[PDB]
Order: structure tokens, then C-alpha cells, then sequence
């Protein structure tokens, strides 16, 4: 039976990261009994094209939250070299709400991270590879430091990595509390001494990126997979989920429900399985649901009524007009205020815009401003259609996509709760005459 | 909602340029290894982990650290300058021998962040951002900690401690007072991500190194 | 308040080319200068030019 239809069950077999909960030592010793580092030098000595091709034909796509088909964004920076040092830039940064499988993977199995690196980089021809961790993961990257630390006496990394004499070094460069710089030019200024600030595009990283060199911004969880991957084949990782969705992710499931958690599970699965298998089901029932934000802040919220089918991939989320991101569940029942927390979320891209570009620095502010007047209730229902056009305006507008992720989250919304908010204007109204 | 931090400097008695700094030897040795990280020619990398380091020998920064680092790096002091006041996690103030950090962001706010906000506040007796008139706790609101699933979470001198309750945060405030080091981690018997009860998923026993590898490799 | 004792203080003419201008000039007896036009010469921008690797161009601030 070619072509399965239904997914959302797979087996411990075929999971990548088997110590995701930390229950065995994640010292070198737990990664190599775990098949962690096995038959690198054989993959490294296979040449660029071959783990290029392996990528594409896995149709991985990034999982930083673009999903962007991860062979053709490796491929492009497959050039001749020109004199300029090449370099693979690996992003820590976990600013989205609602997310954390970064965390576990960079804390609880690292030398999977590195192996990734390792590999990434002979794909792409990089000299050595610069992980950008957040700050406040403190204890994350000095796991990681240790663990490299360990590759690099046990010869997996440095001087002739492996026996496949090539030459690779991993740098560990840590944030100070920034969201912006999760962003890949805005991690590049970032590293390279300045503020966090995104640079338009083109240029490209591949063509002018970290010191001005060609350079692959790629997420962990993207870089921690492409090892086995290789040792697995392309094939593998590409039966799983839909045409064009292939693989399994991590899902990060937190809010109302009562048992919150993080899960590895294969893409297609739906939501309402997801949340009932893993997570414990909705606090108080099914039946008590209200809304559920798929894939952290950035993506629009959808209503229970679209819960009870929709499939958990890029594709089936992006036509249920919310995207998928970072596959971040956050759950809320009908005893949230809804106002409430989309205002929450608005404040925190308010404090986390970088300030470069007219459009998100002024039109985020008065986002907030508007939605901090909507919790109450003093607005008009024509500001409803005001604070639409006010998003409309700033998304496609901007230097970067944090625009979008501010303008996103109150356009779902508008689309899904406007008579709540009308209500709560008309009570205000009737209240303070 | 309002920042309440100036982004103007102006000199002071306690923060001027003539304000003793200096790093350490030790110090100077680890900025050599930070630099050593980066292509010859470009030296200013280095100004983010530089400047953390300052604070992390100083408790924070004033003027004369940036200046420091500014001459130490061969950087406009401007740039410093810029760095300093565009990432959060520089203190361009004093604060507490503990920098309790509280996430307000809505997946943590879901689960009750308030109750441990003001537990912390009652505990205290400071707002959201005095400083105990002991000088050893300072309390902040701070957005997204990345902890999501466990919650309410707090952060204090770089260490995380999550699935709190008021009374976990009350106990974990006396002890720090108390001159003990708080098990950092969550309080509610599940040390991780994983389901608070069941490990609905990775029971089986995790394969060798040959589990499923391809053939022709 | 200021005076003034010369009538074509405030004239002023509009042409489309220089030779319509001269020929005004010059049908009216006037002695007339003239100036060639300024034209601001094309420039070579590049935004990547901002973080280059090894030239002076690359930028310290945003
Ligand atoms: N992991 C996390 O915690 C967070 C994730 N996100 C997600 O980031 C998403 C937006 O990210 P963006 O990078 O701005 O989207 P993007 O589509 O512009 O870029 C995605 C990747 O594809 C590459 N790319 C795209 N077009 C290319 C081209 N023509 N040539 C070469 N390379 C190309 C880019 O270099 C980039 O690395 C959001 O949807 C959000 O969900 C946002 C915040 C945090
Ligand atoms: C405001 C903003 C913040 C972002 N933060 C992160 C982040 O923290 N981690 C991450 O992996 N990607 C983040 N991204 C998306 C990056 O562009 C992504 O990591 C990069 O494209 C890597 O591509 P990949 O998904 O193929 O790995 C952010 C994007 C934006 C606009
Ligand atoms: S959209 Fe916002 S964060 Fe992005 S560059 Fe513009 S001002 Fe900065
Ligand atoms: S919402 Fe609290 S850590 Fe993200």
C-alpha cells in the first residue's frame, strides 16, 4: 500500500533523536553507543555532491521555520572558491514563543549538533562552522563547549577530522538577549561585532555573508538531522509525511493542556492526535477548546473548528491560512481571554523590533497602542478595519519578516474573533456611558 | 509597556570615565583566546563576548568598561556604545548579587506566570524593578525564555528554574538568601521536557551504531 | 524697510534651452554670461559593498 494517507504514529526505531529527554549520558560515550559519529570519514570522503544530492532527494525542508527545501539553500553555495574562507553559521537563537526543542537538542545529545556541522560543512565547502546560541542558555553552551571539547581531542573535528583530511573548526559565539538576531543577517551583523540588525537581500549570505564571505545560515534541528540522513539515506527521511513534507520534526506542544511537552513525531500527523497522545489532551476536554496557535507567535491563530482535522506540515496549515513555523503548539481553552493574550504577544514583537525600518518600529508600537485600547474596550468597531489596513500596510513592507510576524498574529484575530471584540467595545461603551 | 531605562549617559560621582576598571590577568588571557576566534582582520567580533566578560568580572558596566574595551579592541568607543545599549543583557546599572527574571510572554502567562510574579513581589517586597535594600535581589519582567513547556519558569544568574508553584520560588528565594545554591531545573518530579506523567514516547531501548545504516557506504 | 530705485530687481525669464535665452538676450540688446549646465555624473552604488572582506568600504554601524 503505496502512498499513505494516514500518519501520526512511528515508532522509537525510527526516531532521530533518541535522547531527547536526556536518560542516557550525553557524553561522547552515550552519542557513539547511540550511533552518534559512526562511519563519518566514509561520508566525508563521498565528496560535497553526494550529501548535497542525499539532502535534496530527502526533500528535508528548514526547520527553522521558512521551510525552505534545505539541498537547493545548501547547493547554492557550492561555487568555486575565490580566496575568501567559506563558513557555516548554525542558528541557536530560540526566540519564538512557544518553542523549545533547540534547547533539548543543543543540551541533551550535542555531539549530534557537531557531527551535523561537520558534515554541513564539507557539504558546503565551509572552512570551519560558527554556532550562535542564545544567551540565556548558559548552561546549553557549555554542554556544548564540552562536547566539542571532546570531538576535538578524539580527532572527530580540528586537523584532519577523521581520517578524511579535511579541515574543520566549530565556534561557539553566544548571544545577549536579542529575538532579532534568530533572523540570518541579523545573526551574521551580530557575530561580526555590531547590533542586531537584519541587511536586505540581495545580496545573499552565500554570496556576501559573515565577514563578507560566503556563508549558510541553517538551524540546528536542520544541521542535527543531515548526519543520519547520510548514514540512513535520503529515501529514509523522505517516506515519511506528505509529497513535499517529508520527514519528522519535534513538536513543542505548551498552554492549556495537562500534560505539556516535547515530542518527536512524523510531520502529516493532525493536531487534535498530536494534543491527545502526547500532551494529555486539552485541560478540561475537547470540548473546551477555543483556539490553538500551530506554529508559535508568528503564525495566526486558528479556532476549534479547524482543530478537529488539520494536519500538522507546511502545506495543509499554510491553506488553513496559519502556516506551520516552528510546529510550536500553544493551547488556549475557553476560559482564556483571547484579547488578552494576542495584546501579549503584540507587546512582546513591540519590545523585540530592532528599530531599523519605519514600517515595524512605528506601525508595531501603534499595533500595541491599539491592541492595549482593544483589551479594554474604549476603541470603535471602525478600528477593527483601521487596525487591519494598519497590518496590511506593514506586511511586505519591511527590511525583515519580523514585520510579518507582528502583523500576522492580530490579522487571525480580527479574522476569527471579531464579534468578541465588537461585545467588548459595546460593553465598554455601555458601561462608562 | 514603557522601557524605563535612559539610552543618555551622564557622569555621575559612582559611573564617570575616571571610574576604576581594569581587567584581571586571567581576564586578559581568556580576551586573548575570544579574539584568537575570529580572521585576523576583523577584531571587532570579539566586542559582544569582551563586554560580557566585563560585566561577568564587574556585575555590570560602567562607562570606563566600555571605554576599556573600546581601547583594548581598537574600536570607536561609539560602537560600544551602540552594542551596550542595544542588547538586554547588558546591566549599564547596578543590580542584586541575584538577577531574578520572570517571563510574562503568553505561553508562559498561560500557565499562571502571574502567581509566581507576585509571590515573588510579596516574598520581596520590591516591584518589577527595585532592587531589595539589602542589594542582593533584583526583580524584572523578561519575554521569552525559550523554556516554554515548563511553566511558569524563572531564570536568576543564569540558571533556570522551572514547573513553578508559589511556594517553589518562596523556598527557592529562602534558600538563595539562606547562602545555598537552589537545584536549578523544574520542581514537580520531571527534570525535563517529557510528559509530567507516563513518557508517552522513547521507552524502547536505543539501537547500536549499525541500527539501519544504507548499504553502498 | 528696504528701497530700491532699478525696475527689473524682481525680473525674472523662463526658457526651455540655453538658445532661446540667448536669442531673448540678444533681440533686447542685452550683454548677457552664460552657464552650462550642471549635471550630478552617474554613480556605481552596491549595498553588499557595505560588508566587504577586504576593502575600506565595509561599515562599522548600520
Ligand atoms: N526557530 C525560531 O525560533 C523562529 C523561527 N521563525 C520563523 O522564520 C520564518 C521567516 O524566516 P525568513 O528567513 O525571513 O524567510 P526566508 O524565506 O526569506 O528565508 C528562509 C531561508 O531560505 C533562504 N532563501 C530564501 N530565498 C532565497 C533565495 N532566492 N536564494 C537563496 N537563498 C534563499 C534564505 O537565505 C533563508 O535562509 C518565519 O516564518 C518564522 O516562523 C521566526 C522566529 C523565530
Ligand atoms: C525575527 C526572526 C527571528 C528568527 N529566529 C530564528 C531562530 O531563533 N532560530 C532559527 O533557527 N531561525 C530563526 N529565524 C529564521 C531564520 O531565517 C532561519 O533560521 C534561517 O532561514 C535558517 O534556514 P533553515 O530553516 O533552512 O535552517 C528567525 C527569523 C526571523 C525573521
Ligand atoms: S522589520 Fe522590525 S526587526 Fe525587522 S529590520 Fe525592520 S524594524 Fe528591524
Ligand atoms: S513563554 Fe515563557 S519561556 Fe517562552
Amino acid at each position: 500500500a503505496p502512498k499513505k494517507t494516514s500518519f501520526g504514529s512511528l515508532k522509537d526505531e525510527d526516531r532521530i533523536f533518541t535522547n531527547l529527554y536526556g536518560r542516557h549520558d550525553w557524553r561522547l560515550k552515550g552519542a557513539q553507543s547511540r550511533g552518534d559519529w559512526y562511519k563519518t570519514k566514509e561520508i566525508l570522503l563521498k565528496g560535497p555532491d553526494w550529501i548535497l544530492g542525499e539532502v535534496k532527494t530527502s526533500g528535508l525542508r528548514g526547520r527553522g521555520g521558512a521551510g525552505f527545501p534545505t539541498g537547493l539553500k545548501w547547493s547554492f553555495m557550492n561555487k568555486p572558491s575565490d580566496g575568501r574562507p567559506k563558513y557555516l553559521v548554525v542558528n541557536a537563537d530560540e526566540g519564538e514563543p512557544g518553542t523549545c526543542k533547540d534547547r533539548e537538542i543543543i543540551r541533551h545529545d550535542p555531539h549530534k549538533l557537531v557531527e551535523g556541522c561537520l558534515v554541513g560543512g564539507r557539504a558546503m565547502g565551509a572552512r570551519a562552522a560558527y554556532i550562535y546560541i542564545r544567551g540565556e542558555f548558559y548552561n546549553e553552551a557549555s554542554n556544548l563547549q564540552v562536547a566539542i571539547r571532546e570531538a576535538y581531542e578524539a580527532g572527530l573535528i580540528g586537523k584532519n577530522a577523521c581520517g578524511s583530511g579535511y579541515d574543520f573548526d566549530v565556534f561557539v559565539v553566544r548571544g545577549a538577549g536579542a529575538y532579532i538576531c534568530g533572523e540570518e543577517t541579523a545573526l551574521i551583523e551580530s557575530i561580526e561585532g555590531k547590533q542586531g540588525k537584519p541587511r536586505l537581500k540581495p545580496p545573499f549570505p552565500a554570496d556576501v555573508g559573515v565577514f563578507g564571505c560566503p556563508t549558510t545560515v541553517a538551524n540546528v534541528e536542520t544541521v542535527a538531522v543531515s548526519p543520519t540522513i547520510c548514514r540512513r539515506g535520503g529515501a529514509w527521511f523522505a517516506s515519511f509525511g506528505r509529497e513535499r513534507n517529508s520527514g519528522t520534526k519535534l513538536f513543542n506542544i505548551s498552554g492549556h493542556v495537562n500534560h505539556p511537552c516535547t515530542v518527536e513525531e512524523e510531520m502529516s500527523v493532525p493536531l487534535k492526535e498530536l494534543i491527545e497522545k502526547h500532551a494529555g489532551g486539552v485541560i478540561g476536554g475537547w470540548d473546551n477548546l477555543l483556539a490553538v496557535i500551530p506554529g508559535g507567535s508568528s503564525t495566526p491563530l486558528i479556532p476549534k473548528s479547524v482543530c478537529e482535522t488539520v494536519l500538522m506540515d507546511f502545506d495543509a496549515l499554510v491553506q488553513a491560512q496559519t502556516g506551520l513555523g516552528t510546529a510550536a503548539v500553544i493551547v488556549m481553552d475557553r476560559s482564556t481571554d483571547i484579547v488578552k493574550a494576542i495584546a501579549r504577544l503584540i507587546e512582546f514583537y513591540k519590545h523585540e523590533s530592532c528599530g531599523q525600518c519605519t514600517p515595524c518600529r512605528e506601525g508595531v508600537d501603534w499595533m500595541n497602542k491599539v491592541m492595549a485600547r482593544f483589551v479594554k474596550g474604549d476603541a470603535r468597531p471602525a478600528e477593527i478595519d483601521s487596525l487591519w489596513e494598519i497590518s496590511k500596510q506593514i506586511e511586505g513592507h519591511t527590511i525583515c519578516a519580523l514585520g510579518d510576524g507582528a502583523a500576522w498574529p492580530v490579522q487571525g484575530l480580527i479574522r476569527h474573533f471579531r464579534p468578541e471584540l465588537e461585545e467588548r467595545m459595546q460593553q465598554f461603551a455601555l458601561q462608562h456611558q | 509597556g514603557a522601557g524605563g531605562a535612559l539610552f543618555v549617559h551622564r557622569d555621575t560621582p559612582e559611573n564617570n570615565p575616571d571610574t576604576p576598571f581594569d581587567f584581571t590577568p586571567e581576564n586578559y588571557k581568556r580576551i586573548e583566546a575570544i579574539v584568537k576566534n575570529y580572521p585576523e582582520g576583523h577584531k571587532a567580533a570579539a566586542v559582544l563576548p569582551v563586554l560580557d566578560l566585563a560585566q561577568r568580572q564587574n556585575g555590570w558596566l560602567p562607562i570606563s568598561a566600555m571605554n576599556k574595551v573600546a581601547e583594548i579592541l581598537q574600536v570607536p568607543p561609539m560602537r560600544v556604545y551602540e552594542v551596550a545599549t542595544f542588547y538586554t543583557m547588558y546591566n549599564r546599572k547596578p543590580v542584586g548579587k541575584y538577577h531574578i527574571q520572570v517571563c510574562t510572554t503568553t505561553p508562559c502567562m498561560l500557565r499562571n506566570s502571574d502567581s509566581i510574579l507576585e509571590a515573588i513581589q510579596k516574598k520581596l517586597g520590591i516591584k518589577v524593578g527595585e532592587t531589595t535594600p539589602d542589594k542582593l535581589f533584583t526583580l524584572i519582567e523578561v519575554e521569552c525564555l525559550g523554556a516554554c513547556v515548563n511553566a511558569p519558569m524563572v531564570q536568576i544568574n543564569d540558571n533556570y528554574y522551572e514547573d513553578l508553584t508559589p511556594k517553589d520560588i518562596e523556598e527557592i528565594i529562602d534558600e538563595l538568601k539562606a547562602g545555598k545554591i537552589p537545584k536549578p531545573g523544574p520542581r514537580s518530579g520531571r527534570f525535563s521536557c517529557e510528559p509530567a506523567g507516563g513518557l508517552t514516547s522513547l521507552t524502547e531501548p536505543p539501537k547500536g551504531p549499525g541500527f539501519g545504516v544504507q548499504a553502498g557506504l | 524697510w528696504s528701497s530700491t530705485a532699478d525696475p527689473l530687481s524682481n525680473l525674472v525669464l523662463t526658457f526651455s534651452t540655453k538658445e532661446d535665452a540667448v536669442a531673448f538676450a540678444e533681440k533686447n540688446g542685452w550683454s548677457f554670461d552664460v552657464e552650462e549646465r550642471k549635471v550630478p555624473k552617474p554613480k556605481s552604488k552596491s549595498y553588499g559593498a557595505n560588508f566587504s572582506w577586504n576593502k575600506r568600504t565595509r561599515v562599522s554601524t548600520k
